[PDB]
RNA sequence: UCGCACACGCUUACAUCAGUAACUAAUAAUAUACUGAUAAUUAACAACCAAUAAACCAAAACAACACUAAAACGUUUAUUAAUUACAUUGUUAACCCAACACAGGAGUGCACCAAGGAAAGAUUAAAAGAAGUAAAAGGAACUCGGCAAACACAAACCCCGCCUG
RNA sequence: GACGAGCUACCCAUGAGCAGUUUAAAAGAACCAACUCAUCUAUGUGGCAAAAUAGUGAGAAGACUUGUAGGUAGAGGUGAAAA
RNA sequence: ACCAAAGCUAGCUCAACAACAAAUACAAAAAUACACCAAAAUAAAAUAAAACAUUCACCUAACAUUAAAGUAUAGGAGAUAGAAAUUUUUAUCCUGACGCUAUAGAGAUAGUACCGUAAGGGAAAGAUGAAAGAAUAAAAGUAAAAAAAAGCAAA
C-alpha cells in the first residue's frame, strides 16, 4: 500500500493504472471535506438493500456493491448511472457501458426486509451480547448482508490440489507442552549428541 | 596559472579530515554534529 | 534440482489455485518437530515462487497467480511468531529477563538516552581498547543542546494540536449537525 | 542464517547450528552463454560461499563441485519528481558447477498453451448517418 | 556599441515585414506527365527519379553478388535482364544480370 | 597522428533489445552520453594478512672498487604461534578536476604503429580582420627601440649584478 | 567562537623519473629531447580559457622536477621579503 | 487568437490550559583480542558620550504584580545608571482570535534539490468536477492589421 499525505480516491484502487493516471506522483489537490463517521457509528455495508432519496433516480431500491469509507461513498448496482465507453481505437468506439456513479451516504437509507421501507438504523446490543441493527421507525431487527469474498473462492465448493493440506491433518493437535525449546527438541529427536560446551564470554 | 581546479579528489583525505570519527574526537567537532542535528541535516558528516 | 520449478504440467496455465496461508491458531497445535519440518516445506515453495517471479520478469510476461507469494510469506511470518513465543515465554519462566539479548540504558555523546545492545568480546571491558574510547556520558555544553530539542519537540506537538482544533471547527460550521 | 547474532567462537566450542535457515535463493536464467555445468543464483547479500554450498547440498541434494561469487551494483542514477535519487538494490550473484558430470539447462517456463467488427462509414453515403433508414 | 534605445514595435514591423524579407512566389512549378506530381521546370521529377534510384540500387546489389570481392570488377560491358528475356547476339559475350521483376515500362529494351 | 594498461578519482554514464513528436547533443542524421525494459564484472592478479630475545662497523651507482653529501629496503639461531576444502572484499565504461559532451590540469609502465582519429552542413569567391607563402630595384631609409620577420644566426664595446639558483 | 594546508608557502615520512651527444667527469660544465618553468610578439578580451592558444624562448643529474600520505591556523602560520 | 488569467485549501502565526531484528564512533552503519582514560582559566567589542581613553542600561540570575520612585544615591558629578525599608494582589474553572491565505503565513510540499573541501548557506512550486471505473478571454509581449515629407508626439 502506497499513500501520499493529500490524496483523492477516484473509485480507482490506490495501487492501479487508472489511479496513477488520475493522480500522478506529484499532485496535491484541494482538501476533500469528509463528515466524520466513526467505524462503530457506521450503519452501512456492501450487499444490503437500500433506498435512494436523492437525485433524478429516487424512491428506488437497490443492492450495494462496495463502500469506500475514506471519502464516504456507497455503490448501488446499476442504479445511479452515467455512460462510459470502454474500447476506443482510431476507427472504432466499442462497448458503451452504463456505469455506477458513486452516492453519498446522506442520500441512502437502509431498507428493512419485511415491509421494504427506508429507515434509520441504530445499533443495539442484545441481552446475549450480539450487535444488531434496530429500526427506529419500524421497530425491527435489520440483518447485515452476508456477502461473498473478494477472491471468489467459496469454501463449500473446494478441492485440494497437490499442495493443499487436508482439513483433518491441519486440525490435528500434535503439541506436547514440555519445557524444551525448538533447539533441544529437534536435536534430541534427530539424535545429534553434543558434548563440549561454550567457554565463558563477556558482554559489552 | 589557471585556477578553479583547486579540489583534487581523494577518498582518504576526505574521510580523514571531515569524517565522523574526526568529528567525534574533539569537543568542537561534537558541537558541529550537534548543531547539524538541531538543524536536522540528511548528512551529518562526510 | 527440479524443486525450483512448478510441476511440469502446471507451467503455461494462466491461473493456479492454492489454499489459505497458515494462521497462528493452526500452528499452535503442532509440536516442535512438526513446525521445524513445516519450515522447509515453506522454504522450498518460497524459492520456487521467487524463481518464477524473476523468470516472469525476464520474459516480459505477467506472472501467474501472484497471490501465492503473498501467502507463503505470511505462513513463514506466522511460523516465526509461534516459535518466538515459545522461546520468549520459556525464557521468562526460567530467567525472568524479558529481552533476549543483554542490553543497557546509556547516555551517549550527544546527550540522547539510548538503548545500548551489548556485544560479545573475548576479554573484559577494562581491557578492551575500542570499548574504552566509546564515551557514554555527556559534557556540560551538551546541556544547552539537550534543552533545544526538548523545546523543538514541544513546538511540533503544540502546533499539531492547533491543527486538530481547526479541523473540528470547519467541519462543524460546514455541516450543521444534529 | 541472516540478521541473527552468532555465538562468539573460542577454542572447543559446540559446532555452530542453525535449525531454521533464514536465507532465500533465486535461480536465474544466465544473461550470457555459460557451460552446461554452470547454474546461477542470486543470493542474499550476507551469505558466504560455504553457506551456499551447504545450503544447496542439504536442502536440495545437489552435488556441487565449485562455487564463485561477485557483487552487483545497482544504479543510483534515476531521479524522482522531487529530484531525489532512486537506488536499485545491490545484490550478490553466485556461480555453481555440478560435480557428477551433470548438465543443467534452463527450463522454458512459458510453453504458449492457452485455454472482427467493421462498422466503417460508407464511401458513397457522403457522410449521411446510415442508422436512419428514411 | 550598445543600442541607445529599445526600438518600438512600429519600427520593427517596418524592418522585418519589408517586401525583400518576404518569401517570393515561385512561378516555374509544373506537373510531370507520368506520375502527375509537382516538379520545377529545370529540375528532374522527384517522384520519377525515386523509382529510377531504387531500381538502380537493387540492380547494383545483384551485381554486387555477381562479384566476389571488394576489388574485383568486370572487364566486359554489362547487360541487365528481366523475367522471360534471352540475350541478343549484339549483347552476348557480356556479363549478364538476371532479375525477377518483369521489365518496367519506363525502362526500354533497346 | 597524446596509443593500449595500471594507480588515484568517478559511480551504471558500460552491455542487449526497443522508442525517439518533444526533452540530452550547443544543430541534423542516429545513440557511447536522451527514455523504458531487461541483463552484467566469476581469482591464481590486487586488498586483508605474528610477536619477543640475540648475533651482524662495512652504500646504491652492470659494482671489480671507490667518491663524499655518508646512503631506502633482512637473513639466520632460540622461545611460543588456533591448524582444519571452500573467508570476506576490488574487477563494466567512451570515465576524473575545471558551472559545459570545456582547444586547459592530471602520476606510472611499455608503444610510434599492428593501434587511435577526422581540419570542410551547403555554396559564393566583396571589403575589413586573423594565419601562411612568394616578390623587381633598394637593404633599417621604418620606429621609442632591428619590435616582428628573415636565403641571416656572426663579431666587438659599456653600466649593473660576481656565478647555477 | 567555529571551520579550512585535497590550492598555494615551508617542512616530515615513503615512492618514482632524467634518453641521447660531448668530455678522464653526474662537474649547482657544454649541446639538445621527455619533463619543468614563463622571456618576447601576435591573436583572444561575455575568450576554447574567471590568465588560454600559436610561434619564440630559458633550465634540462640538480638549491631538479613529480606521486601518495602527515604536520603548522588568522592577535596566527609560512616566507632564497615580493607586506 | 496566442501567451496568459481567475478560485480555496495545504498549512501556518500568536495565546490559553497542561514496525522490529541486525549494524553501528575501522575511513559511523564492518560480529570477534591487551587497555588506558579523561580535562579545566571573568564574556568581549560594535555602539552611546556628536572625538575619545574612566564610564555606556538589555545581554545570568530569577522573580513576579500595584506602589514607595525615576526618589535615596552612583557618575570624565558628563552621557547616563538606580535601589531598599515599608506596602498591594481570591479560588479554580470559561477558550480562542477586529491573526495570515500559496510573492502572505513557518525557511518548509524540505533543512530536501542545488551551492560550499569544510563550518555553512539554502530554494522553487498546489488549483475542473458528485463522479475522469464520466471529456473569464480583461496586465505587459505579440498576432489579426509594415510604412509615406514635420520634429517630448500631444493639444
Ligand atoms: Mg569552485
Ligand atoms: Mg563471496
Ligand atoms: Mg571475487
Ligand atoms: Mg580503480
Ligand atoms: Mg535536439
Ligand atoms: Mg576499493
Ligand atoms: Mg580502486
Ligand atoms: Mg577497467
Ligand atoms: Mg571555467
Ligand atoms: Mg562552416
Ligand atoms: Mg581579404
Ligand atoms: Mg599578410
Ligand atoms: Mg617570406
Ligand atoms: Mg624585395
Ligand atoms: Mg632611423
Ligand atoms: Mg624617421
Ligand atoms: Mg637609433
Ligand atoms: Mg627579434
Ligand atoms: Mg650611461
Ligand atoms: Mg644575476
Ligand atoms: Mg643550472
Ligand atoms: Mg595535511
Ligand atoms: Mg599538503
Ligand atoms: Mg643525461
Ligand atoms: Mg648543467
Ligand atoms: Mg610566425
Ligand atoms: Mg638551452
Ligand atoms: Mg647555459
Ligand atoms: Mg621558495
Ligand atoms: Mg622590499
Ligand atoms: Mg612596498
Ligand atoms: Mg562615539
Ligand atoms: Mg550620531
Ligand atoms: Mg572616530
Ligand atoms: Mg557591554
Ligand atoms: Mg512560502
Ligand atoms: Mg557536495
Ligand atoms: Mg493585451
Ligand atoms: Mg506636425
Ligand atoms: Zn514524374
Amino acid at each position: 500500500v502506497t499513500l501520499p499525505p493529500n490524496y483523492r480516491y477516484g473509485m480507482s484502487r490506490p495501487g492501479s493504472l487508472s489511479d496513477k493516471r488520475k493522480n500522478p506522483p506529484g499532485t496535491r489537490r484541494r482538501r476533500v471535506p469528509v463528515e466524520p463517521i466513526s467505524d462503530e457509528d457506521w450503519h452501512l455495508f456492501c450487499g444490503d438493500k437500500v433506498e435512494i432519496l436523492e437525485g433524478k433516480d429516487a424512491g428506488k431500491q437497490g443492492k450495494v456493491v462496495q463502500v469506500i469509507r475514506q471519502r464516504n461513498w456507497v455503490v448501488v448496482e446499476g442504479l445511479n448511472t452515467h455512460y462510459r465507453y470502454v474500447g476506443k481505437t482510431v476507427d472504432y468506439r466499442g462497448t458503451m457501458i452504463p456505469s455506477e456513479a458513486p452516492l453519498l451516504h446522506n442520500q441512502v437509507k437502509l431498507v428493512d426486509p419485511t415491509d421494504r421501507k427506508p429507515t434509520d438504523v441504530e445499533w443495539r446490543f442484545t441481552e446475549a451480547g450480539e450487535r444488531v441493527r434496530v429500526s427506529t421507525r419500524s421497530g425491527r431487527i435489520i440483518p447485515k448482508p452476508e456477502f461473498p469474498r473478494a477472491d471468489g473462492i467459496v469454501p463449500e465448493t473446494w478441492i485440494d490440489g497437490p499442495k493443499d493440506t487436508s482439513v483433518e491433518d491441519a486440525l490435528e493437535k500434535t503439541y506436547v507442552p514440555r519445557l524444551k525449546t525448538l533447539e533441544e527438541e529437534v536435536m534430541e529427536a534427530m539424535g545429534i549428541q553434543e558434548t563440549r560446551r561454550h567457554k565463558k564470554v563477556y558482554w559489552y | 596559472k589557471a585556477r578553479g581546479n583547486e579540489y583534487q579528489p581523494s577518498n582518504i583525505k576526505r574521510k580523514h579530515k571531515h569524517g565522523w570519527v574526526r568529528r567525534l574526537r574533539t569537543p568542537t567537532g561534537v558541537q558541529v554534529i550537534l548543531r547539524r542535528m538541531h538543524k536536522g541535516r540528511k548528512s551529518l558528516s562526510h | 534440482l527440479e524443486e525450483f520449478f512448478d510441476d511440469p504440467k502446471n507451467w503455461g496455465e494462466e491461473k493456479v489455485k492454492s489454499g489459505a496461508s497458515w494462521t497462528c491458531q493452526q500452528l499452535r497445535n503442532k509440536s516442535n518437530e512438526d513446525l521445524h519440518k513445516l519450515w522447509y516445506v515453506l522454504l522450498k515453495e518460497r524459492n520456487m515462487l521467487l524463481t518464477l517471479e524473476q523468470e516472469a520478469k525476464r520474459q516480459r510476461l505477467p506472472m501467474p497467480s501472484p497471490e501465492r507469494l503473498e501467502k507463503v510469506v505470511d505462513s513463514m511470518d506466522a511460523l516465526d511468531k509461534v516459535v518466538q513465543e515459545r522461546e520468549d515465554a520459556l525464557r521468562l519462566l526460567q530467567t525472568g529477563q524479558e529481552k533476549a539479548r543483554p542490553g543497557a540504558w546509556r547516555r551517549d555523546i550527544f546527550g540522547r538516552i539510548i538503548w545500548h545492545k551489548f556485544k560479545q568480546w573475548p576479554i573484559p571491558w577494562y581491557l578492551n581498547k575500542k570499548y574504552n574510547r566509546k564515551r557514554f556520558f555527556a559534557m556540560p555544553y551538551v546541556e544547552r543542546f539537550v534543552r533545544m530539542r526538548i523545546e523543538k519537540q514541544a513546538r511540533i506537538k503544540a502546533r499539531k494540536r492547533s491543527l486538530e482544533r481547526k479541523k473540528e471547527k470547519f467541519l462543524q460550521e460546514k455541516f450543521p449537525h444534529l | 542464517a541472516r540478521n541473527v547474532l552468532y555465538p562468539l567462537y573460542q577454542l572447543g566450542n559446540p559446532q555452530l547450528r542453525v535449525f531454521r535457515t533464514n536465507f532465500f535463493i533465486q535461480l536465474v536464467r544466465p544473461g550470457t552463454a555459460q557451460p552446461e555445468d554452470t547454474v546461477q543464483f542470486r543470493i542474499p547479500m550476507e551469505m558466504t560461499r560455504v553457506d551456499l554450498r551447504n545450503y544447496l547440498e542439504r536442502i536440495y541434494n545437489v552435488p556441487v563441485a565449485a562455487v564463485r561469487t561477485r557483487v552487483q551494483y545497482g544504479s543510483n542514477r534515476r531521479r524522482d519528481h522531487r529530484n531525489i535519487r532512486i537506488k536499485k538494490p545491490d545484490y550478490k550473484v553466485a556461480y555453481v558447477q555440478l560435480a557428477l558430470g551433470q548438465t543443467f539447462t534452463f527450463p522454458d517456463l512459458f510453453p504458449e498453451r492457452k485455454g472482427r467488427q467493421k462498422h466503417s462509414p460508407d464511401p458513397r453515403r457522403g457522410g449521411v448517418p446510415g442508422w436512419f433508414g428514411l | 556599441a550598445a543600442p541607445k534605445n529599445r526600438r518600438s514595435i512600429e519600427v520593427n514591423r517596418c524592418r522585418r515585414r519589408n517586401p525583400q524579407k518576404l518569401i517570393k512566389v515561385k512561378n516555374n512549378i509544373d506537373v510531370c506527365p507520368e506520375c502527375g506530381h509537382l516538379k520545377q521546370k529545370h529540375i528532374l521529377c522527384g517522384y520519377c527519379y525515386e523509382k529510377v534510384r531504387k531500381e538502380t540500387a537493387e540492380i547494383r546489389r545483384q551485381m554486387g553478388k555477381q562479384e566476389g570481392g571488394p576489388f574485383r570488377a568486370p572487364t566486359t560491358e554489362t547487360v541487365v535482364l528481366y523475367s522471360g528475356e534471352t540475350p541478343s547476339e549484339q549483347d552476348q559475350g557480356k556479363r549478364i544480370i538476371e532479375r525477377e521483376r518483369k521489365r518496367p515500362s519506363w525502362f526500354t529494351q533497346n
